[PDB]
DNA sequence: CCGCAGATTTTTGCGAAATCTTTGCAGCCAGAATATAATGTGTGCATGACGGCGAATACCC
DNA sequence: GGGTATTCGCCGTGTACCTCTCCTAGCCTATTCTGGCTGCAAAGATTTCGCAAAAATCTGCGG
RNA sequence: AGGUA
């Protein structure tokens, strides 16, 4: 259940922009400082952005 | 087509009764009971008040006057 | 249908609270899980809050609307209508007393104030940490005092049946009945009479105010306890099936449950007498419950199962942002609507829009019923239905009838100003985007690149009268934040007139004669001649002279083809020489404004949609194209990057050198790559400013080039100087991380493609850039919001009040030069006084009158340096402001209307443009630019032997008197200084009047004698730096913001005594004879030493500036409008007279000043960290600074004046706003300020409390009635006060709409306990309760209930 | 998406929901504060309550 | 502490021994679970029950809470759930004009028949007041308790059954 | 333009069934009753904006 | 006296779309007897619906 | 959640 969790409903686990190939690469390269565990959008904070 | 109503300003110089009195006159023409005193094109009641307002015939006391008299001939 | 003046708030009584109960909530049970009719009697009850379906008991008993006035007695089950069930509310009876978290931990604390009992005690009673005795009896235990268990028992076995004390919530309702008011009440009065001891005295007063305002209230404070807890409707609290597992379901149902659940409990507990600690644990169950059902977060937290997030409150539904949810924000939707893509509507007029054939359909269905059934095309609203759900072609000529006349209103996704919501007629087309007009799209701020707009339908006949007349685009020609208009030509349109009025040197056609503009069309659209061409054309220009008649004069004039084609659109009455130019964006702009100020309405618009028609169609039929050549690279470029790489190289090989130090090194190098930066970009401009080199008839001619990206430069339509440079020069510097400037910068541009590292150079720039838009754009927001919190009640109420105040109107002078004339700043405005001319004592202008441009042109003619102009901030209106006080501007050059808002438009007008906001010679010899005469403002200056007219204080300024009256450079004279002009001297332009030392400020003295040290001791104040060479030293007065231990009880001075000793006064100034040395003021001249009228007694070092320290932009702006402190207050001279020094350093030094007349004694206090301009034994004034630095707003209110104030402020903010290139009329920040000041502090009262924070309108119709009136009493005086936007806002008069926009749970926890009455009258509280707002349109409404209240 | 008549909501009854047909265009705090800066009264009293 | 788990835990009510059927099902899934090593069959459950299986899966259904509308819909969307609940209880403006229009109808099509005729109807349906009678309530006012105000009810009827009546509400009901 | 035929109106009559209350039944359901070995412990602490600000005790001079 | 000198909470944070349905967990958990409640089956009591059918009534036109 | 202004 914890595992279904994680890879169905996360801040890190999206359904995949699929409308080119160029997004679905964009979206498996992305990289994200949000998520559990990284920074929240209250930031701004302009360091990390 | 009204473009403008800076004519009609002109007669009512507060632009907001102006509204009030336009909105009185253009329910009359709408609501049944009174009959048009200017042309139309096919036009609803709001070009029509305006015209009326612009060519003078209509303003706030032209109304208040007017709803005096059919008061009277309907009480008779 | 419902009628009701006002709404009160107050304290709910438990009788009152059952009263609303319909039922007592006694089951946590909900529903029947499988069948889901609710339980009896849970939550959801039809026995209680009535049936869940329409007209019909749920019990299967009576299904009727028959049984609707009789409620089923066959079972618990009553039968109404089931929208009652959205109404009736519910009890619950607590078996403990509860207590009220909002009433608890606000930050002050009503139960904590009343009780004044700091809220830590009240904390640990509540939460059972200890006892409270509730009233003890012959004890030596006081009425009140908190004890801990072991001394609670202490107590308890001592003292025996006598000593009643108890432990939470229970304990606190005790103590609140034992607390009576009125009885304190007259105790207070009593002792205040008796009292004279000062703290006694503010504590009866304070404590006497408190209690008798809740009593004014009419509240009980054992009402703050809850005994018994109202439970809100379950429709509002919503229990929706659905599918599959999930349900939806209200936190507050869970809250509730867990409310009930405890309290049941609690009951059960105490019908089997539990153990203390048991009880104990479930009175915390039921105060924890109880706290985070009415605000759950100021406990910490609570979740409930199988969901992890903070569940919902009652506080947390009303508490909302930005403002309240449901009402406003977010998010009030509305029916009646579209949204859809915008695009282009080039071939529209200016008063109608391109809406789609299918979102026309759908907004108009009832409208298409309507007519369909008049002209009888369909015998039921569901045939019609039938037929537009059919598309039948019938259907759509009933469309075309109901929009032709019906105006749409067009809506921006975010509203800045209010031209974002403009009306126009609808156009059907085919398609699905909406048409917008190109002129309104400047307004919108929208570009089409996938922007979308929303579309409103006003149905009734009022409203589409009131769209037609204001809402419509035509009758919004003009900004509503400066009268010159909003709809000017942007970019095509302006290529294309620019390319049409632009003349060549050499084309075909030239020399030709022509009569009319008619033969120029026809000679260029045959192609016998160009468009642009030096013709001698035959035209009638038709002038507006006499008395509003046309002159028409027919002549000759040299102009160009493309002249008089435009000439042929331009509407009859205005001069040909305004199109007998170059044309960019700001003459099309000026033309525009002319023909409005000149014909009218009408002519404008017909003139802006035919010069939008031209202007396409030229651009069209000009071909201008940007290629990969018209960047033309200036032949200069590699030479000058050679050259600077040169310098710059040879800079650092000199710094490995160390001759140069490393900041100096950096600074130069950036100084070279600057210098090389617009070097290149000069060589680009001659380049392609003048590319066209060819021949008029064979002798080549250096004209202006036809090279397209010049066009679009020089036109203003796209891309300035600045841009181009990027492209065709060199991008230049810019900045990397920590915002400092990068040592080498991008020697590429666009054309010749940046290699890798320069574009990742680049890319912190774009990354900082898009950053700083979106938290500017997020910040200007939050400000526009507070700026229409605090500017929302102000409305014009008045044709005219009567006052001959204002403030005194200048064109603006800073730094040296005039930015913004007299004429801008005054157009618009009445006048005050009537200002004579500079010359002769003739009044030009009347009484208090509106300041068309007539008069300002009769005020340029006999220029008078200041006018006199009623500001909104000086009128004598209340409860508004009189239209004469605020001026004209809003769509019109006439007199405001009687009704408008001036406050919203004026927040709309400063917040708008915020998302535009995104941030040697000087000091050391004064040289004025031009040649005029030479004024001294608030001199203090005597001619010494060596002739120098050495000025004294940091208040003195120099002005530049021109021909007639008016000051063209201003400059500030610091303290000490050296002139060799006189009071009426002429002074050439660029001629070095004054002078000083950049590296320090000399006092050069006035007199002459021996140097006396008063209060000096060699060690303490001066440190021993002797260097005699001819009589000198280095001795160091210690700088004013640290001294020694014995440099801190004495002021070090320099007497200046003859050789008889005698005291030798320096003539002509307020300056006593005894030079008070402040920080650092190095003495030259040592004791003994004869000094001469024109030498140097001792230093103040400086840097001769060098370093900034001006800020703008948004937070400038907000810290202005919020009044904050500049972190060191510049203390004024807050009364005239002499001022003298006191007592040294006990911490901080205090200044005493004592007025040569009256009450003598105002010592005060300055702190020792800075630096004095005050010497001790002159005569100063009110206003006059006491040491520098930044002023803050409010002591300059409290001194100078609510004038001096406003005009700070307008000064200010217009300062940023023109930094930025933005201009807006300062009676937006005059009606801001207004606002801003509506609180004041009585001094003596009329039915006041001498210290009362009093609404100024109020206290004002106070004292006109005590004036007129023979009652004098007491009294009354009042000082304005200002607060900051936000403060202002929240302390309104009306509870609604302080709670609305700013702190919800504070401002309604302290209406009620103040059962505050708001009276409605403003524009957010007739909004929130969804009737017409007291402005505009409504203003005649309100008026007329106006006179229905208070009399028959 | 355009409507007339639709998709209410239980708790409040401003118009929004629907994947079939949406709600209306929501009228912000920013349109009332626009309609506001006009005499514009009975067409706000309609975006409000009508 | 499994009484409190049953009432207080569940926001909608089930009861004890629906609970304990509840614990008894899934502790059997569980065990059929990790025993096929695959997912519980809803075959294998009725088994294990005497309990059918569509009992089984209505239980399932009610095993889970409700649950709230301030979840965000979308993993963090902005929008709350309840945003997005059409209100289903409140009449279309479609069909409050459309009964208008119906009520309308049939008040003129009553003012087109006779006197006593069109009387009868209105108190016979309750048309146009807010209560409805009985055949013999309206016969008792009519003075007549017989066949006869059924038989003038009737007649009213076969009035109304001609084409010239009746074409106008032909439309409301299709 | 008037009297009877077609169409319309008048009048008496029987079957049908549904509904309201009462009685028997089955699934739902609540409390009352019985005596397995288990008490200082768990526990969630989830954590990187930014500016303003008064209230609440501390501490030097 | 007294003036900072810390720490201790509270508050504010753009608009408006759209796609997504993703929202949901342990299972460690004892037996039962008595009585009522509620949905349903069954029966007496009663009103309300249609044809039946003949008798009275309404309406068209030519001799 | 992602994307748009």
């Amino acid at each position: 259940a914890a595992v279904k969790e994680f890879f169905g409903s996360s801040q890190l686990s999206q359904f995949m922009d699929q409308n080119n190939p160029l997004s679905e690469i964009t979206h498996k390269r992305r990289i994200s400082a949000l998520g559990p565990g990284g920074l929240t959008r209250e930031r701004a904070g302009f360091e990390v952005r | 087509a009204r473009v403008t109503v800076q004519d009609a300003v002109e007669k009512i110089g507060n632009r907001f009764d102006l509204v009030l009195v336009a909105a009185r006159r253009a329910r009359q023409m709408q609501v049944g009971g009174k009959d048009p005193l200017v042309p139309e094109e096919n036009d609803k009641t709001t070009v029509i008040a305006l015209r009326e307002i612009e060519e003078g015939l209509i303003n706030n006391q032209i109304l208040d006057v007017r709803e005096r008299q059919e008061q009277q001939e309907q009480e008779a | 249908t419902e009628e009701f003046d006002a709404i009160k708030i107050a304290l709910a009584s438990p009788d009152m609270i059952r009263s609303w109960s319909f039922g007592e909530v006694k089951k946590p049970e909900t529903i029947n899980y499988r069948t889901f009719k609710p339980e009896r009697d849970g939550l959801f009850c039809a026995r209680i809050f009535g049936p869940v379906k329409d007209y019909e008991c749920l019990c299967g008993k009576y299904k009727r609307l028959k049984h609707r006035g009789v409620i089923c007695e066959k079972c618990g089950v009553e039968v109404t209508q089931t929208k009652v069930r959205r109404e009736r509310m519910g009890h619950i009876e607590l078996a403990s007393p509860t207590a009220h978290i909002w009433f608890l931990k606000s930050l002050p604390s009503r139960i904590g104030l009343l009780l004044d009992m700091p809220l830590r005690d009240i904390e640990r009673v509540l939460y059972f940490e200890s006892y409270v005795v509730i009233e003890g009896g012959m004890t030596n235990l006081e009425r009140q005092q908190i004890l801990t268990e072991e001394q609670y028992l202490d107590a308890l076995e001592e003292f025996g049946d006598e000593f009643d004390a108890k432990m939470g919530a229970e304990a606190i309702q005790a103590l609140l009945k034992s607390m009576d008011l009125e009885q304190e009440c007259e105790q207070l009065r009593e002792e205040l009479n008796e009292t004279n001891s000062e703290t006694k005295r503010k504590k009866l007063t304070k404590r006497i105010k408190l209690l008798e305002a809740f009593v004014q209230s009419g509240n009980k404070p054992e009402w703050m306890i809850l005994t018994v807890l109202p439970v809100l409707p379950p429709d509002l609290r919503p229990l929706v099936p659905l599918d599959g597992g999930r349900f939806a379901t209200s936190d507050l149902n869970d809250l509730y449950r867990r409310v009930i659940n405890r309290n049941n409990r609690l009951k059960r507990l105490l019908d089997l007498a539990a153990p203390d600690i048991i009880v104990r644990n479930e009175k915390r169950m039921l105060q924890e419950a109880v706290d985070a059902l009415l605000d759950n977060g100021r406990r910490g937290r609570a979740i409930t199962g199988s969901n992890k997030r903070p569940l919902k409150s009652l506080a947390d539904m009303i508490k909302g942002k930005q403002g309240r949810f449901r009402q406003n924000l977010l998010g009030k939707r509305v029916d009646y609507s579209g949204r859809s893509v915008i695009t282009v509507g080039p071939y529209l007029r200016l008063h109608q829009c391109g809406l789609p054939k299918k979102m026309a359909l759908e907004l108009f269905k009832p409208f298409i019923y309507g007519k369909l059934e008049l002209r009888g095309l369909a015998t039921t609203i569901k045939a019609a239905k039938k037929m537009v759900e059919r598309e039948e072609a019938v259907v759509w000529d009933i469309l075309d009838e109901v929009i032709r006349e019906h105006p749409v209103l067009l809506n921006r996704a975010p509203t800045l100003h209010r031209l974002g919501i403009q009306a126009f007629e609808p156009v059907l087309i085919e398609g699905k985007a909406i048409q917008l007009h190109p002129l309104v799209c400047a307004a919108y701020n929208a570009d089409f690149d996938g922007d979308q707009m929303a579309v409103h339908v006003p149905l009734t006949l009022e409203a589409q009268l009131e769209a037609r007349a204001l809402m419509m685009s035509t009758n919004n020609i003009l900004s509503p934040a400066n009268g010159e208009p909003i709809i000017v030509p942007s970019q095509d349109v302006v290529l294309g007139l620019y390319y049409m009025t632009r003349d060549c040197v050499n084309a075909k056609g030239e020399g030709m004669v022509l009569t009319g503009p008619k033969e120029a069309e026809r000679l260029y659209r045959s192609g016998l001649a160009s468009l642009h061409a030096r013709v001698k054309v035959r035209i009638t220009e038709y002038e507006k002279d006499a008395n509003g008649e046309l002159v028409a004069k027919t002549s000759l004039k040299d102009t160009t083809v493309g002249r008089a084609i435009l000439w042929m659109i331009v509407p009859k009455g205005l001069p040909y020489s305004i199109v007998n130019q170059a044309l960019g964006k700001k003459a099309i702009s000026k033309m525009l404004n002319t023909c409005y100020r000149i014909l009218g309405l009408k002519p404008t618009v017909i003139f802006a949609d035919q010069i939008m028609y031209t202007g396409f169609a030229y651009a069209a039929r000009s071909g201008a194209s940007v290629g990969i050549d018209d960047m033309v690279i200036p032949e200069k470029k590699h030479e000058i990057i050679s050259e600077a790489e040169a310098e710059v190289a040879e800079i650092q090989e000199q710094f490995q050198s160390g001759l140069v130090t490393a900041g100096e090194r950096y600074n130069k190098v950036i100084d070279i790559w600057a210098a090389a930066n617009d070097r290149v970009s000069k060589a680009m401009m001659d380049n392609l400013q003048t590319e066209t080199v060819i021949n008029r008839d064979g002798q080549e001619e250096k004209q202006v080039s036809f090279n397209s990206i010049y066009m679009m430069a020089d036109s203003g339509a796209r891309g300035s100087a600045a841009q181009i440079r990027q492209l065709a020069g060199m991008r230049g510097l810019m900045a990397k991380p920590d915002g400092s400037i990068i040592e080498t910068p991008i020697t590429a541009n666009f054309r010749e493609g940046l290699n890798v590292l320069q574009y990742f150079i680049s890319t912190h720039g774009a990354r900082k850039g898009l950053a700083d838009t979106a938290l500017k754009t997020a910040n200007s927001g939050y400000l526009t919001r507070r700026l229409v919190d605090v500017a929302q009640d102000l409305v014009v109420t008045e044709d005219d009040c009567g006052t001959h105040e204002g403030i005194m109107m200048t064109p603006v002078i800073e730094g040296g030069d005039v930015k913004e004339p007299l004429r801008d700043r005054v157009l618009g405005r009445v006048t005050a006084e009537d200002v004579l001319k500079p010359g002769t004592a003739d009044i030009l202008v009347p009484r208090n009158t509106l300041l068309h441009e007539q008069w300002c042109d009769l005020l340029e003619e006999n220029s008078v340096d200041a006018v006199k102009v009623r500001s909104v901030v000086s009128c004598d209106t209340d409860f508004g402001v009189c239209a004469h006080c605020y001026g004209r501007d809003l769509a019109r050059g006439h007199i405001i209307n009687k009704g408008e808002a001036i406050g919203v438009i004026a927040a709309q007008s400063i917040g708008e443009p915020g998302t535009q906001l995104t941030m040697a010679a000087a000091e050391s010899s004064i040289q004025v630019k031009n040649k005029g005469s030479i004024k001294l403002s608030n001199v203090k200056s005597v001619v010494n032997s060596s002739g120098k007219l050495v000025i004294t204080s940091r208040n003195t300024e120099l002005k530049l008197i021109d021909e007639f009256g008016r000051t063209k450079e201003s400059y500030k004279v610091p303290y000490g200084a050296v002139l060799a002009k006189g009071d009426g001297e002429q002074v050439a332009g660029g001629e070095t009047v004054a002078n000083w030392d950049p590296h320090t400020m000399p006092v050069i003295t006035e007199v002459s004698g021996f140097v006396r040290f008063t209060d000096m001791i060699d060690g303490q104040t001066i440190t021993r730096q002797t260097d005699e060479l001819t009589g000198l030293s280095s001795l160091v007065v210690l700088d004013s913001a640290e001294r020694t231990a014995g440099g801190k009880d004495l002021r070090p001075a320099l007497k200046i005594v003859d050789a008889q000793g005698n005291d030798v006064l320096i003539p002509g100034t307020d300056m006593p004879a005894q030079y008070f040395l402040p920080g650092k003021a190095i003495v030259q001249l040592e004791d003994g030493v004869q000094i001469s009228s024109g030498d140097t007694l001792a230093r103040i070092p400086q840097e001769s500036g060098g370093t900034k320290d001006i800020t703008g932009g948004l937070p400038r702006v907000a810290d202005l409008f919020e009044a904050r402190r500049p972190k060191e207050p510049a203390i004024l001279a807050e009364i005239s007279g002499i001022v003298s020094f006191g007592k040294e350093t006990k911490g901080k030094r205090r200044l005493v000043i004592t007025p040569v007349d009256g009450s003598d004694p105002y010592e005060e206090m300055i702190p020792k960290w800075r630096q004095l301009n005050v010497f001790e034994g002159e005569r100063v004034e009110r206003g006059d600074v006491i040491s520098d630095g930044p002023e803050a707003p409010h002591d300059i209110l409290r001194l100078r004046g609510v004038h001096a104030v406003t005009r700070y402020i307008v000064n200010e903010v217009q300062d940023v706003y023109r930094l930025q290139g933005v201009k807006i009329n300062d009676k937006h920040i005059e009606v801001i300020v207004r606002q801003m000041l509506r609180k004041a502090t009585i001094v003596n009262a009329g039915s006041s409390d001498f210290l009362e924070g009093e609404q100024v309108e109020y206290s004002r119709v106070k004292i006109a009635n005590r004036e007129l009136e023979a009652n004098g009493k007491v009294g009354a005086t009042y000082s304005r006060d200002l607060l900051g936007i936000t403060k202002a806002s929240l302390a309104t008069e009306s509870f609604i709409s302080a709670a609305s926009f700013q702190e919800t749970t504070r401002v309604l926890t302290e209406a009620a306990v103040a059962g505050k009455r708001d009276e409605l009258r403003g524009l957010k509280e007739n909004v929130i309760v969804g009737r017409l707002i007291p402005a505009g349109t409504g203003y005649a409404y309100h008026q007329d209930r106006m006179r229905r209240r208070a009399a028959g | 998406h355009a409507r007339s008549t639709g998709s209410y909501s239980l708790v409040t009854q401003q118009p929004l929901g629907g994947k079939a047909q949406f709600g209306g265009q929501r009228f912000g705090e920013m349109e009332v504060w626009a309609l506001e800066a006009y005499g514009a009264a009975y067409t706000l009293q309609e975006m409000l309550t009508v | 502490i499994t009484r409190s788990i049953a009432d207080q835990a569940r926001t909608i009510r089930i009861p004890v021994h629906m609970i304990e059927t509840i614990n008894k099902l899934n502790r059997i899934s569980r065990q059929m679970l990790q025993e096929m090593g695959r997912e519980p069959t809803p075959e294998e459950l009725a088994e294990r029950m005497l309990m059918p299986e569509d009992k089984i899966r209505k239980v399932l259904k009610i095993a889970k809470e409700p649950i709230s509308m301030e979840t965000p819909i979308g993993d963090d969307e902005d929008s709350h759930l309840g945003d997005f609940i059409e209100d289903t209880t409140l009449e279309l403006p479609l069909d409050s004009a459309t009964t208008e229009s119906l009520r309308a109808a049939t008040h003129d099509v009553l003012a087109g028949l006779t006197a006593r005729e069109a009387k009868v109807l209105r108190m016979r349906f309750g048309i146009d007041m807010n209560t409805d009678y009985t055949l013999e309530e309206v016969g008792k006012q009519f003075d007549v308790t017989r066949e006869r105000i059924r038989q003038i009810e009737a007649k009213a009827l076969r009035k109304l059954r001609h084409p010239s009546r009746s074409e106008v509400l032909r439309s409301f009901l299709d």
